[PDB]
């Protein structure tokens, strides 16, 4: 269907809502990291260092500053890029929640053919399955394409899909 | 070249003669082995036979010329120390041994400016003509061409540094243990190296002679015994033990009840038969357990005996004992590499280098008479090419981390062969990590087992200090582990029975108020262990001595600690809580085997107990909850208090980096002296951690809301310091700043004294800590504490070893020494009366 | 010096040294700088609730460290004992 390059908004909310193991909605995009953390001293540090190794540059003082205007910033010099740590989780997450065959280019290939996803949408529909992980590996492959028959209605929710 | 190798004649009317010769010799006039055999034309069926009489004495004669650089003399007793002679280590010899092995590591090459160090494989070459010496003697008489090595082991002895070039290594050999099998006899050999006088490390080598031997008389076995533990729960188990003759206690009234006992044995067995030994010799000394896990020689073991069928000693210990295993394995082995090497063409390079000259690996005649299959690979090749291996992928081509390394050799190897190593993380020893390895050739037949002993990189441990403690820390810990278990178990019967609370409680589900009830006699002894407490002070160099828990008496029926959100937070439990944690947590990295003997550590704070008990075992655990809850009690009584448990102290995290990047750490220790002197009230820096970037200063709480509102002036004016009393009116600006200091001091008064830090610029205010820990304010209580530390560190349990180097204390950051010039060091910054003694009186001491 | 009195000498450096430690102030930079520079230590292992001082030694790495790391190629790993225990422990994930 029609291609689209990620944005800095959906990534820097999903990392954060990864880091956090909770919801994307549970978490708003209005607040600032140190609101949203909570005092825990180490955590800043690992969120900074993570927005340090995608965008590569980071603002003066990030931690205080709102995550929408984050996003507005690192969307200004964002590439498309999904980011180096990014496809790293979807390396963990293919790897250790997805049964023995189902890799990263078989779960490329059934959104690319069933719903006609490209490669700048799949990498859209890949971050909201990694803020949505499951506790533990899927042991059938039909659970690994029903798992994937729901994040095509969620990545289409948040953004604006028609499938 | 074309030389004869063999000589087949009639040295009689009826003696076949087959000389044998190796060409390949130490000076090189080649060595011939006369074979003989007997021509008999009457048994037309067999008409030549072997002449076995003098047959193993004349192969010896001929391996003696090839292996030993002595006189040929087979008469000396296997019992006797072989006294190999002292060898010179040369680049020469190095460079010859790693190029004829394929050691490629950079530690073994001459290098500019960096000492050449040789390999722990040339201990073999060293050793080869002392270790090869003790399968010689007439006693242990065998056929060498039938002659297998089993297994060869090196051991560096902890501390030893490797071997360098330029190191004179005298060399010692002596017989462990031969004793005949059914298929042959077996020889085990432990060579040591020694160097200085030290000794460097220990060579194992176990031989083979394959045959039918029935000499029991010259026969012997000295096993080492795995170390037995006992847990003395009962009376039953003192009187059994008191039965046993051999159990030789050195206080024959020793209250062995409630203790642990360790039985390091040393067998010596002398064979009459295959199945009934002559003599049984089981020693060695019997170890208890104290209460800091040291162990302390109370008894031997002294079993002999003449014909037996079994050490009852060993029996009894297993049967009423636990082995202690060193060796502990990991969850899953990890892989580490699958590596391919290549055996050489010729073996002519690996025989000139080492010494080992056997025609076996040279002449094709020598090893077809030796029924081999073809001119064999060197074992002892393949061990060092492995050991190569292991040092390049396990060690990370660093060669002092390989501290020891053993290999079986399962099955011969024939030259140009092609060789899968896997190498695997299988376990831990005393911190050093256990790698097994697997050689097979291409028919994937196993050809060489052995594991490795390879040092950790080099660590540090660190201890948090009294900083965030969540309830239920440890506790996810304490459910799993056996020895967080016997920690916290310990603490809290010692806390139970002492001050009749529990602090697994404390930690669990952190209780708002803690009563204490004084009924019963339990009641009126916990009363007594309260009361007894103090608060012993120095005041105008007089004794202010108020008691800790004044409303407790000889008629009060209770106590309550009070809190407002948990007493966890509360530092008298904070303190004791955190402690335990830490030593549970190193407790289990302990029992796992993961602690290096070598590891530096230090402790921020609190933490150097945790630290100290830890790694030094300078205090019980029952010493340790005592020490670190009275203290933790003397600091909630150090600061006048409110009737919740809060004070008008506490501590800030400043970070001169966040305010201006010219601010460095002298502006923010000028600021803070300025302060200090101005509003009168306690300001002072007492924790520098991170370099411009975090100081904690601890005082006043009014006083340090004064210092985080001076400092979020600087930064909205950007106004500098060291720029006004550099390039403009010198000293003049200590007037102006206590105009911005006098601002916050009358927002600061007229607020609460139970007053919130505000979160600022470049400060954050700390939670749980309401006492100026560091500060001088409490320098007062340093003379009597003193005092309470000498009856709980008591100086039979401070191991000089275990401190020296490697603790690193927060007074002076500096490794622990007990020279004169870190006296010094203590004294010049902290004024001591009794180091300064030790300083003016060192010269006694030496002597 | 003989082990019995060197064994005294300790016990009394070690006694005045956690009675003033009490009351003077923690000097844990020049701790660092001995076992991160002095020492080169490769594993900083941190025993605590939380990685406080493993913070702090990245923090110190990251600041003063960074080029002397470079040059001599060491890679320094910090592990906290809360967070880090499959790299203490040697339990990697299969
Ligand atoms: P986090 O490391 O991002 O937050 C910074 C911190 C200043 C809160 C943190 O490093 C910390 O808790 N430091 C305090 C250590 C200390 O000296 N505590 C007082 C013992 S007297």
């Amino acid at each position: 269907i029609a291609d689209e390059p990620v944005k800095a908004s959906l990534l820097l909310h999903v990392l954060v809502a990864h880091k956090l193991k909770k919801s994307l909605d549970s978490i708003p995009m209005s607040k600032t990291i140190k609101d949203l953390v909570g005092g825990k001293s180490t955590v800043q540090n690992e969120i900074l260092g993570d927005l340090g190794k995608e965008f590569g540059t980071t603002p003066e003082k990030p931690e205080e500053t709102p995550l929408e205007e984050l996003a507005e910033t690192f969307q200004d010099t964002f590439s498309g890029a999904l980011g180096k740590q990014s496809s790293s989780l979807l390396s963990r997450l293919i790897s250790s929640k997805m049964p023995g065959g189902f890799t990263i280019t078989v779960a490329r290939k059934y959104l690319q053919t069933r719903w006609g996803l490209p490669s700048g949408r799949q990498d859209g529909v890949l971050l909201v399955a990694l803020s949505n992980e499951p506790a533990a590996r899927l042991g059938s492959e039909a659970d690994a394409k029903a798992f994937l028959d729901s994040m095509a209605q969620k990545y289409a929710s948040i953004v604006g899909v028609d499938l | 070249e074309l030389k004869p190798t063999v000589i087949l004649k009639l040295l009689k009317e009826n003696i076949i003669q087959m000389e044998m010769i190796e060409n390949r010799t130490m000076d090189g006039k080649p060595v011939s082995l006369p074979l003989l055999y007997n021509f008999n034309p009457d048994n037309g069926f067999a008409p030549i036979s072997e002449v076995m009489e003098d047959r193993n004495q004349r192969i010896k004669e001929m391996y003696w010329k090839l292996w030993i650089d002595e006189p040929f003399n087979l008469d000396f007793d296997p019992r006797d120390v072989i006294k190999g002679k002292d060898f010179e280590i040369t680049a020469k010899e190095v460079y010859d041994f790693t190029h004829a092995v394929g050691n490629n590591c950079e530690d073994f090459v001459s290098r500019p400016d960096r000492t050449m160090l040789a390999p722990m494989d040339f201990a073999i070459v060293v050793g080869w003509r002392a270790i090869i010496k003790a399968i010689f003697p007439n006693t242990v008489d065998g056929d060498l061409l039938k002659l297998v090595h089993l297994s060869n082991g090196y051991k560096m002895i902890p501390g030893a540094k490797p071997l360098q070039v330029g190191d004179v290594v005298s060399t010692t050999a002596v017989i462990e243990s031969v004793v005949n099998q059914p298929t042959g006899k077996i020889v085990d050999v432990v060579g040591t190296l020694s160097r200085n006088g030290k000794p460097v490390m220990e060579v194992t080598s176990s031989f083979f002679y394959r045959g039918n031997y029935t000499d029991f008389e010259n026969t012997f076995q000295k096993t080492v015994e795995p170390v037995y533990q006992m847990h003395i729960k009962t009376s039953k188990d003192i009187a059994v033990l008191r039965s046993k003759e051999w159990f030789q206690l050195d206080d024959e009234d020793f209250d062995l009840l409630n203790k642990t006992l360790t039985f390091e044995t040393e067998t010596e067995v002398t064979f009459k038969n295959a199945n009934i030994f002559s003599s049984v010799k089981c020693f060695g000394p019997i170890k208890v357990e104290l209460p800091t896990k040291e162990t302390v020689e109370i008894g031997i073991v002294d079993y002999e005996a003449g014909a037996s069928h079994g050490n009852p000693v060993v029996d009894f210990l297993k049967r009423n004992g636990s082995t202690l295993e060193q060796k502990v394995n990991l969850e899953n082995p990890i892989p580490i590499a699958v590596l391919d090497s290549y055996t050489p063409s010729t073996n002519e390079p690996y025989a000139r280098v080492s010494g080992d000259l056997n025609p076996i690996h040279v002449s094709r005649h020598f090893a077809s008479y030796a029924n081999l299959p073809g001119t064999i690979t060197h074992g002892m090749f393949s061990s060092a090419s492995v050991r190569a291996l292991i040092e390049n992928w396990a060690a990370d081509s660093v060669s002092s981390r390989v501290r020891g390394y053993t290999c079986q050799f399962v099955d011969m190897v024939l030259p140009n062969t092609a060789l899968k190593t896997s190498i695997q993380h299988v376990g831990m020893i005393n911190g050093r990590k256990l790698i097994k390895f697997e050689t097979r050739n291409e028919d994937d037949v196993v050809v060489l087992t052995g594991e490795a002993e390879i040092e950790q990189p080099v660590t540090t441990f660190v201890f948090t200090g009294q900083g965030s403690q969540e309830q239920g820390m440890g506790m996810d810990l304490y459910k799993t582990s056996k020895a967080a278990q016997d920690v916290w178990n310990r603490a809290d019967n010692h806390f139970k029975d002492t001050y009749g609370f529990s602090i697994l409680d404390i930690v669990i589900n952190n209780p708002v108020n803690l009563t204490i009830h004084f009924g019963g006699e339990k009641g009126k002894r916990i009363r007594e262990n309260y009361s007894a407490m103090i608060f012993e002070t120095i005041v105008d160099g007089k004794l202010k001595t108020e008691k800790i828990f004044k409303e407790i008496n000889e008629h009060s029926t209770s106590y309550t600690f009070r809190s407002e959100k948990g007493l966890l937070s509360a530092t008298q439990f904070t303190q004791p809580a955190l402690t335990l944690m830490e030593k549970a947590a190193f407790e289990d990295l302990k029992s796992k085997g993961l602690i290096p003997a070598d590891a530096t550590f230090a402790g921020h704070s609190l933490g150097e107990y945790a630290a100290l008990a830890s790694l030094a075992d300078v205090m019980s655990i029952e010493s340790l909850v005592e020490v670190v809850f009275y203290r933790g009690m003397t600091m909630q009584v150090a600061v006048p208090r409110d009737e919740l448990g809060r004070s008008n102290y506490g501590m800030i995290a400043i970070n001169p980096g966040r305010v201006a990047a010219s601010f460095s750490q002298e502006a923010l220790q000028y600021v803070v002296e300025r302060v200090g002197k101005r509003t009168g009230w306690l300001v002072e820096i007492v924790n520098y951690n991170v370099e411009n970037q975090q100081y904690v200063a601890a005082g006043d709480l009014r006083a340090l809301d004064t210092v985080t509102n001076v400092l979020n002036f600087i930064k909205l004016q950007k106004i500098d310091i060291i720029e006004l009393q550099k390039s403009l009116s010198l000293e003049e600006v200590e007037g102006h700043l206590f105009e911005i200091i006098d601002e916050a001091s009358k927002k600061s008064a007229v607020k609460p004294r139970p007053l919130k830090l505000e979160r600022g610029f470049a400060c954050i205010p700390l939670v749980g800590i309401s006492v100026p820990f560091h500060s001088t304010y409490l320098m007062n209580g340093v003379k009597p504490f003193k005092s309470f530390l000498k009856k709980n560190i008591i100086k039979e349990n401070v191991k000089v070893a275990r401190l020296a180097g490697k603790y690193i204390p927060n007074l002076t950051a500096k490794p622990f020494q007990v020279t004169k010039e870190y006296f010094q060091d203590v004294y010049d910054l902290t004024g001591s009366e009794p180091i300064k003694e030790i300083i003016d009186n060192w010269e006694k001491y030496e002597q | 010096m003989k082990p019995e009195v060197e064994q005294e000498l300790a016990h009394i450096l070690l006694t005045e040294l956690l009675a003033y430690q009490f009351a003077s102030p923690v000097r844990w930079i020049e701790t660092q700088d001995v076992f991160l520079k002095d020492f080169n230590t490769e594993r900083v292992v941190e025993i605590g609730p939380s990685p406080t001082l493993a913070g702090m030694a990245q923090r110190t790495l990251k600041n003063k460290y960074e080029s002397y790391d470079a040059a001599l190629s060491l890679h320094r790993e910090i592990l906290c004992y809360s967070k880090d225990a499959k790299e203490i422990y040697y339990t990697p994930d299969p």
